[PDB]
């Protein structure tokens, strides 16, 4: 079989930069290499085939080059819409083998997270569990700290985060943390806080609420 | 009574995978109509060299134009229309490949560009020859007139120059109200 | 338009079977080779095999030829993938993709939307939807989709009449072996108290549709 090796595994570039993704072949495949763009949750999208042929509909800012073992996808003038893992594929022999993909992420200006906090619902309490949700909305870079505090007791190991994939337009990230407790535990304490550290914030930001109030 | 028809279709580097695809679909729609009938077919791709994609005894076994043409690949080379017609005259119209000696010889040539070679097609003189030139290369009378030496006489009836590949659909319906 | 819509994915036990479907439209289904490609969560793409609908000629990856069977139904314009003796590593998104045969071997120009197949020896658990009510000028609100198995869940707002400022976060896995995700929307802060917000939660493996009005 033919091992397709992509370079690099991931990257970050600012809008309007030259992105050069290289795909290399186990052994010669003439000019028959194809590039795919896969967006989050969506199916891969054909960009290039036969090494350098642009598909109909794909912007000419996408360019394939190469013959034999060494191939290069060059996204010239990167765009915010251009966030989406790129896969290469050989179409010279069977079986058809893909690369492993390169995440292309977008550098932009530092953006401060907006912080929102959600007490548990009374509906969920009727069931023996309390979920407190902290929301960090539209920020950059992706990297942020969330500290869960219950009456100034740090909560570690009983929270779970999620980060949204880059905004295809705007260019930011969003994060959602869920602190989960028993009803008993929840109704035993008053101050529920979410301490957020981010590069965009001058100093940590806290958003809290008092139980039996909210 | 019965006729042996060969599709001699262009596969040069000037065709776009969509335009190549439309020609392939055209040849099928024709076969599909001329089925349950005393016709049998063969299809040859031409560019720099020439390849029988399926012959007559392939057709009379398979019958399905879709299954018969599924292995076709785009040649993406030149347009040697002279060497192509000679190849169909000497290599394809043989009973080795399933051709009938009583059947009349018909040739449908489909191209989107002028011949990249020279010579004559004297070998194919007893073959009825239709030629279909497709758009933007035959957008001038001079170029359209180059296809006349390939077709049967008179050109008035054996040459069709189409404006666009989307017009291969139009042409098919023409032949449906025809006898 | 060329359309490839897939169905049949869901939860399946180890050693169990499953047949996926790919409904093809907007082109001559018998004129192009059809392909199956799969993608394990957070990983790459794998070619399974191809089929030509005309006569159902096939070519497989040998990695898949034993337990995977590709077939067709020209009458329904539908492509199938039959999976057998399944195991944990078979958990993947399975795409049907229309191929071009013209150049080299085959590449894919039109893809299906995909379908998740989860191979696990657990039970289908439908979710609960709890309102993430807005604060006591920009307000956030949402729905917490909790304790479900397996994936995925779809979440929309106002039947689709609202996409601006919506964030459906990736599902996270928890100790219980169940999933839980939140979906939030930012709205005008003065619109609350007069404007209606309803999240539409759908969990097809468990046949659970829930319309949840927030506030």
């Amino acid at each position: 079989d033919i091992q397709m090796t992509q370079s690099p595994s991931s990257l970050s570039a600012s809008v309007g930069d030259r992105v050069t993704i290289t795909c290399r072949a186990s052994k010669t495949i003439s000019k028959y290499l194809a590039w795919y763009q896969q967006k989050p949750g969506k199916a891969p999208k054909l960009l290039i085939y036969s090494g350098s042929t642009l598909q109909s509909g794909v912007p000419s800012r996408f360019s394939g080059s190469g013959s034999g073992t060494d191939f290069t996808l060059t996204i010239s003038s990167l765009q915010p819409e251009d966030f989406a893992t790129y896969y290469c594929q050989q179409h010279n022999e069977y079986p058809l083998t893909f690369g492993q993909g390169t995440k292309v992420e977008i550098k932009r200006t530092v953006a401060a997270p907006s912080v929102f906090i959600f007490p548990p619902s009374d509906e969920q309490l009727k069931s023996g569990t309390a979920s407190v949700v902290c929301l960090l909305n539209n920020f950059y870079p992706r990297e942020a700290k969330v500290q869960w505090k219950v009456d100034n007791a740090l909560q570690s190991g009983n929270s779970q985060e999620s980060v949204t994939e880059q905004d295809s337009k705007d260019s930011t990230y969003s994060l959602s943390s869920t602190l989960t407790l028993s009803k008993a535990d929840y109704e035993k304490h008053k101050v529920y806080a979410c301490e957020v550290t981010h590069q965009g914030l001058s100093s940590p930001v806290t958003k809290s609420f008092n139980r039996g109030e909210c | 009574g019965n006729v042996d028809l060969v599709f001699l279709f262009d596969g040069s580097m000037s065709l776009q995978p969509d335009e190549f695809q439309k020609i392939l679909d055209f040849m099928k729609d024709v076969m599909k109509k001329l089925s349950n009938t005393s016709y049998q077919f063969a299809a040859v791709q031409f560019s720099t060299s020439y390849k029988t994609e399926f012959d007559f005894s392939d057709y009379v076994k398979r019958k399905d134009p879709d299954a018969l043409l599924k292995h076709v690949k785009h040649m993406l080379l030149l347009t040697n229309t002279f060497g192509a017609i000679n190849y169909v005259a000497t290599e394809v119209f043989r009973e080795e490949l399933g051709a009938r000696p009583d059947a009349t010889k018909v040739l449908i040539i489909i191209t989107d560009g002028e011949a990249t070679d020279s010579g004559n097609i004297d070998a194919a003189k007893d073959i009825i020859r239709y030629i279909i030139g497709i758009g933007k290369h035959f957008q001038t009378k001079e170029s359209q007139e180059t296809l006349h030496k390939f077709a049967s006489k008179p050109a008035s009836e054996f040459v069709k120059i189409l404006d666009t590949f989307e017009k291969l659909k139009d042409l098919f319906t023409e032949l449906q109200k025809k006898i | 338009e060329v359309q490839l819509v897939e169905s049949g994915g869901g939860l399946v036990q180890p050693g169990g079977s499953l047949r996926l479907s790919c409904a093809a439209s907007g082109y001559s289904f018998t004129g192009h080779w059809m392909n199956w490609v799969r993608q394990a969560p957070g990983k790459g793409l794998e070619w399974v095999g191809m089929i030509h609908p005309s006569d159902s000629e096939t070519r497989y990856n040998q990695k898949f030829k034993d337990r995977f069977t590709i077939s067709v139904d020209k009458s329904k314009n539908t492509l199938y993938l039959q999976m057998n003796s399944l195991r944990a590593e078979d958990t993947a998104v399975y795409y049907c993709a229309r191929g071009i045969y013209f150049y080299g071997t085959t590449y894919f120009d039109y893809w299906g939307q995909g379908t998740l197949v989860t191979v696990s020896s657990a039970s289908t658990k439908g979710p609960s939807v709890f309102p993430l009510a807005p604060s006591s000028g920009t307000a956030a609100l949402g729905c917490l989709v909790k304790d479900y198995f397996p994936e995925p869940v779809t979440v929309s707002w106002n039947s689709g009449a609202l996409t601006s400022g919506v964030h459906t976060f990736p599902a996270v896995l928890q100790s219980s072996g169940l999933y839980s995700l939140s979906s939030v929307v930012t709205v005008p802060s003065s619109s609350l108290g007069t404007q209606t917000y309803i999240c539409n939660v759908n969990h097809k493996p468990s046949n659970t549709k829930v319309d949840k009005k927030v506030e």
